[PDB]
RNA sequence: CGGUCCGGCCGGGAACUCAAAGGAGACUGCCAGUGAUAAACUGGAGGAAGGUGGGGAUGACGUCAAGUCAUCAUGGCCCUUACGACCAGGGCUACACACGUGCUACAAUGGCGCAUACAAAGAGAAGCGACCUCGCGAGAGCAAGCGGACCUCAUAAAGUGCGUCGUAGUCCGGAUUGGAGUCUGCAACUCGACUCCAUGAAGUCGGAAUCGCUAGUAAUCGUGGAUCAGAAUGCCACGGUG
C-alpha cells in the first residue's frame, strides 16, 4: 500500500498548482532580456529557490489513480497496465476492445 | 449561410443512425443537405504487459476506433436551426456545430 | 554546463559567505549545497562540504573560483578490490 | 615540404595534407585555404613557394603543434594537481565524463588484466 | 474516347488513360525516361505493350501515387493490362498466360510481439 | 520439408539482354538486396571481358560457366556413426547454382580495385581454365573420383 | 470542359484515386483421372484470389509446491516514542574481473562534396509550433495556423547523375580526452541530452563453439509512438529496396 506516498503526491500535486502555472513570472518573464540585463534578473533568479522544494510541475511522479504504482501509467486513463487490462476486460472503458490488425 | 456539423463516436452504428436523424430532419424544413461524408476513422492502439511481474514477452494490444462524420447545410430557414436544436441521440455521439 | 545567463549559488551560502567575509574567517563553514558555484568573493575561507556522511574541508584557492563545491568532496569510498 | 607547422606532408590534396599538421583538423583546413587564395584540390605538388608561406603564416594563426601540446598537457596538469573530480579520474586511469565502469571502460583502461 | 484502368501494387496505386493514335509514354507530367531512371521499372511498364504489340499506336497517361519505384512500376503495369483490357476485351486470354492480369497481393508482413521483425526472432541461448 | 513439396517462383529477364541465367547471376552477387548496384557491376564486368577479351556478349559468359560446372558431387549418408562421402549426379540446375556460386566467391576474394574487373578477371580466366574458380571445381572432383568405390 | 499569375489555383465536374458504410466473391463449387459405387488425393478450366488465399486474435484436461504477499486483495506472524512519519545530502551510475542481449566498425557493392526522385503509419492544447530575422551549429527572437483528410511535427533514407579518393591503419573507423557553448529544470559535481573546434585508441572479418530465417521472408534503409520537464543503440508499430 504505502498510504504515505499517495499522501506525498496529492500534496505535491495541490501545492504545486499552488504556486507555478501562476508564479512562473519569475522565471518565464523576468529571464527575459528585454525584462532585465542586470540586478533585476539576478535577483529574481535568487527569488526562485526560497519557494518550496516542491510547488515545480516536475517533481509529480503521475501515480495511478487506484493503486498509486509508479510504473506502466498510461495517460489517456490515468491508471496502470494492470488495473487498465482488468477494467477493460470487463467491459468499463467506452470502445475499448482488443485489436487485431 | 453555410453551417457545418461535425459527428464523433466510438461505434459506426450509433454514429450511423445519428447522422440519420439530422439529414432527415434537416429535409423535413425542407433544406438542402451536403453529406453525409465519412471522414477517416482514428484509431488508437494500446500495448500492455499482462503479467503482475517479470513476463516481458507477454502482451495484450487494445484499439479505440474513433469514427467522424461531417454534413453541410446550406439553406437554412429560421426553423432549421431550433429544429437541429431539439434533437435527443443516445449518449455515444459527440456533436460540435460550426456557423 | 550550465547556460551563461547566469551562474547558480543558493542563498545561505551565499549570505553566509558574505558574512564570513567581514567578520573575519571562521569556523569551516559547515554546508549541504555541493551545486553551488564558486564565486571569487570566498578565495580563502575554509568551507566543510556534505559528501554523505561528513564535511569535507576544503581550503578555496583562486583556481578553484567556476567549479561546483561538490568536485572537491568525493562521494565514494574506494581503494582497491584485492 | 614544410609549413610553420614543422611537420612535412606528403604529394596529395592539400586540405587532406594539412590535417596531418597536429591542431588542424578539416574545418581549419578549409579555413586556411580559402583565406590563402588557394583551391583545395591542389596537391603539396604543383605550388609555389610564394604559395607555401602564404600558407605557412596563415596557419600561424591558429594555436598548433608543439605549442597546442604544452597548451593541453597543462590544462591536464591544472586539474590532476587541484584535486578536484575530474582530477582524482584524470591521475588514476579512470573515464572522466561519467560513462559506465562496471564493464566497457577498456579504451581508458587499456587491455584487460586477469 | 477514353480507355481507362486502375492497377495497384505494395502501397501503389496507378491510373490510366490510353488514347489511339499516337507515342507519348507521360507520368505525372513526365517522360518515361525523367520518372523511371532505372531500365528494370522502364522494362516493366515496356512489358504489356510487348505481346500486345505497338510501334506508337497508342498514347498512355499515367499517374500514381505512394510506393516506391518497383510498387509504382507495377502498378502501372497492371493498371494498362486492366485499361488495354477494356479496350480490346478479348486480348485477356494471353494476358492470362503472361501473368499480367493477377493482382499481386504480396503486402509486408505486420511486426509482432516479442519478435525483432515480422519472423526475425531474439538469438536464443541455453545458459 | 518432409510433406509439404515445392514448386517454383518465377523470375524476370534481364532488361538490357534478356536472359534469365544472367538474371540468377546478379541474385546471386546482390547484396542486401541492392539490385541497381549489382545490375551495374554485372554489365560493367561482362562488357569489359566481351570487347577486350571476347564474342558475342552473350556466349562470351556461357564458355566461362561451362568450364566450371561441375558434373558429380559428393554427398555423405550415415552408417551407425560413420558417413560414407557417395559420389552423385548434379542436376543442370544445380550445376548452375554452383557454378555461379563459385564464380561470385572467386571474384569476391581477389585483390583489384573494382568488383567489375575481379568479376572480369575471374571470368576472363575462366574461359582460360585456371585461377580458383576453376580449381573449386577440379578437386571438388579430385574428392567425388577419390570416393569413386562407394557408388 | 472555360479561364489562369501555370499552383487544382479559380469557375466547375462526381468521372478516377481515396475515404467508410452496405453488398457481392472461393464452396473441392465445375471438368477429367485415381480411389473400396467411399472419404479424399494429382491435374485442368474460369477467376483478383484455389484447395486453411496471407497475417492476427483465439491456448483443451493438466505439468513444473514454476513466478508474483514490492500492483492489488488476503489467513497467520511481527513492529506500535518505531520495522510508522517529515526533511537535506548521498546512493541505486562504484570496478581487479566473468557472462547474457544489443549498437558502430574493420571499408571501394565503399568514404566525402554538389545536384535530384519515390512512402506508409502516427502524434499534438502547461501541446504541435510554420513564415521572416540572427547564429558555423545546437538554438534564439517575433509570431500565424491547428483539438486537426485543412495547421505543425516533417525537404524520408537507401536510390540516380557528376566529381574525387585508388587499397593505405587510409579522405576507413570515431572510441577517448582538452577547450568553447545551447536547452530543459529550484538545481545538470557525483550523474542529462545535443552543437562547434581540436584529439583520432582498438579494429584489416574474429578459437572451441553457437543463433535466426522457407517470400514480400532473410538482409538492409529510413519514419513514428508510449513512457516522458529533459533523457533510447531498448520496446512497440510503419513503409522503401529486396
Ligand atoms: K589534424
Ligand atoms: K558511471
Ligand atoms: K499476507
Ligand atoms: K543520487
Ligand atoms: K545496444
Ligand atoms: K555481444
Ligand atoms: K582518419
Ligand atoms: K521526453
Ligand atoms: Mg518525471
Ligand atoms: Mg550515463
Ligand atoms: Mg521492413
Ligand atoms: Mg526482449
Ligand atoms: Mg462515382
Ligand atoms: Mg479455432
Ligand atoms: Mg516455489
Ligand atoms: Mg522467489
Ligand atoms: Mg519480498
Ligand atoms: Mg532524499
Ligand atoms: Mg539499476
Ligand atoms: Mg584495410
Ligand atoms: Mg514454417
Ligand atoms: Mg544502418
Ligand atoms: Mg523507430
Amino acid at each position: 500500500a504505502k498510504q504515505s506516498m499517495k499522501a506525498r503526491e496529492v500534496k505535491r500535486v495541490a501545492l504545486a498548482d499552488k504556486y507555478f502555472a501562476k508564479r512562473a513570472e519569475l522565471k518565464a518573464i523576468i529571464s527575459d532580456v528585454n525584462a532585465a540585463s542586470d540586478e533585476d534578473r539576478w535577483n529574481a533568479v535568487l527569488k526562485l529557490q526560497t519557494l518550496p522544494r516542491d510547488s515545480s510541475p516536475s517533481r509529480q511522479r503521475n501515480r495511478c489513480r487506484q493503486t498509486g504504482r509508479p510504473h506502466g501509467f498510461l495517460r489517456k486513463f490515468g491508471l496502470s497496465r494492470i488495473k487498465v487490462r482488468e477494467a477493460a476486460m470487463r467491459g468499463e472503458i467506452p470502445g475499448l476492445k482488443k485489436a487485431s490488425w | 449561410q453555410r453551417i457545418r456539423i461535425r459527428l464523433k463516436a466510438f461505434d459506426h452504428r450509433l454514429i450511423d443512425q445519428a447522422t440519420a436523424e439530422i439529414v432527415e430532419t434537416a429535409k423535413r424544413t425542407g433544406a438542402q443537405v451536403r453529406g453525409p461524408i465519412p471522414l477517416p476513422t482514428r484509431k488508437e492502439r494500446f500495448t500492455v504487459l499482462i503479467s503482475p511481474h517479470v513476463n516481458k514477452d507477454a502482451r495484450d494490444q487494445y484499439e479505440i476506433r474513433t469514427h467522424l462524420r461531417l454534413v453541410d447545410i446550406v439553406e437554412p430557414t429560421e426553423k432549421t436551426v431550433d429544429a437541429l436544436m431539439r434533437l435527443d441521440l443516445a449518449a455515444g455521439v459527440d456533436v460540435q456545430i460550426s456557423l | 554546463r550550465s547556460l551563461k545567463k547566469g551562474p547558480f549559488i543558493d542563498l545561505h551560502l551565499l549570505k553566509k559567505v558574505e558574512k564570513a567575509v567581514e567578520s573575519g574567517d571562521k569556523k569551516p563553514l559547515r554546508t549541504w549545497s555541493r551545486r553551488s558555484t564558486i564565486f571569487p568573493n570566498m578565495i580563502g575561507l575554509t568551507i566543510a562540504v556534505h559528501n554523505g556522511r561528513q564535511h569535507v574541508p576544503v581550503f578555496v584557492t583562486d583556481e578553484m573560483v567556476g567549479h561546483k563545491l561538490g568536485e572537491f568532496a568525493p562521494t565514494r569510498t574506494y581503494r582497491g578490490h584485492a | 615540404a614544410r609549413i610553420a607547422g614543422i611537420n612535412i606532408p606528403d604529394h596529395k590534396h592539400a586540405v587532406i595534407a594539412l590535417t596531418s599538421i597536429y591542431g588542424v583538423g578539416k574545418t581549419r583546413s578549409k579555413a586556411i585555404l580559402a583565406a590563402a587564395g588557394i583551391a583545395e584540390d591542389v596537391k603539396i605538388s604543383e605550388l609555389s613557394e610564394g604559395q607555401i608561406d602564404t600558407l605557412r603564416d596563415e596557419v600561424a594563426k591558429f594555436v598548433v603543434e608543439g605549442d597546442l601540446r604544452r597548451e593541453i598537457s597543462m590544462s591536464i596538469k591544472r586539474l590532476m594537481d587541484l584535486g578536484c573530480y575530474r582530477g582524482l579520474r584524470h591521475r588514476r586511469g579512470l573515464p572522466v565524463r561519467g560513462q559506465r565502469t562496471k564493464t566497457n571502460a577498456r579504451t581508458r583502461k587499456g587491455p584487460r588484466k586477469p | 474516347n477514353q480507355y481507362y484502368g486502375t492497377g495497384r501494387r505494395k502501397s501503389s496505386a496507378a491510373r490510366v488513360f490510353i488514347k489511339p493514335g499516337n507515342g507519348k509514354i507521360v507520368i505525372n507530367q513526365r517522360s518515361l525516361e525523367q520518372y523511371f531512371g532505372r531500365e528494370t521499372a522502364r522494362m516493366v511498364v515496356r512489358q504489356p505493350l510487348e505481346l500486345v504489340d505497338m510501334v506508337e499506336k497508342l498514347d498512355l497517361y499515367i499517374t500514381v501515387k505512394g510506393g516506391g519505384i518497383s510498387g509504382q512500376a507495377g502498378a502501372i503495369r497492371h493498371g494498362i493490362t486492366r485499361a488495354l483490357m477494356e479496350y480490346d476485351e478479348s486480348l485477356r486470354s494471353e494476358l492470362r498466360k503472361a501473368g499480367f492480369v493477377t493482382r499481386d497481393a504480396r503486402q509486408v508482413e505486420r511486426k509482432k510481439v516479442g519478435l525483432r521483425k515480422a519472423r526475425r526472432r531474439p538469438q536464443f541461448s541455453k545458459r | 520439408p518432409r510433406r509439404r513439396v515445392i514448386g517454383q517462383r518465377k523470375i524476370l529477364p534481364d532488361p538490357k539482354f534478356g536472359s534469365e541465367l544472367l538474371a540468377k547471376f546478379v541474385n546471386i552477387l546482390m547484396v542486401d538486396g541492392k539490385k541497381s548496384t549489382a545490375e551495374s557491376i554485372v554489365y560493367s564486368a561482362l562488357e569489359t571481358l566481351a570487347q577486350r577479351s571476347g564474342k558475342s556478349e552473350l556466349e562470351a559468359f556461357e564458355v566461362a560457366l561451362e568450364n566450371v560446372r561441375p558434373t558429380v558431387e559428393v554427398k555423405s549418408r550415415r552408417v551407425g556413426g560413420s558417413t560414407y562421402q557417395v559420389p552423385v549426379e548434379v542436376r543442370p540446375v544445380r550445376r548452375n547454382a554452383l557454378a555461379m556460386r563459385w564464380i561470385v566467391e572467386a571474384a569476391r576474394k581477389r585483390g583489384d580495385k573494382s568488383m567489375a574487373l575481379r568479376l572480369a578477371n575471374e571470368l576472363s580466366d575462366a574461359a582460360e581454365n585456371k585461377g580458383t574458380a576453376v580449381k573449386k571445381r577440379e578437386d571438388v572432383h579430385r574428392m567425388a573420383e577419390a570416393n569413386k568405390a562407394f557408388a
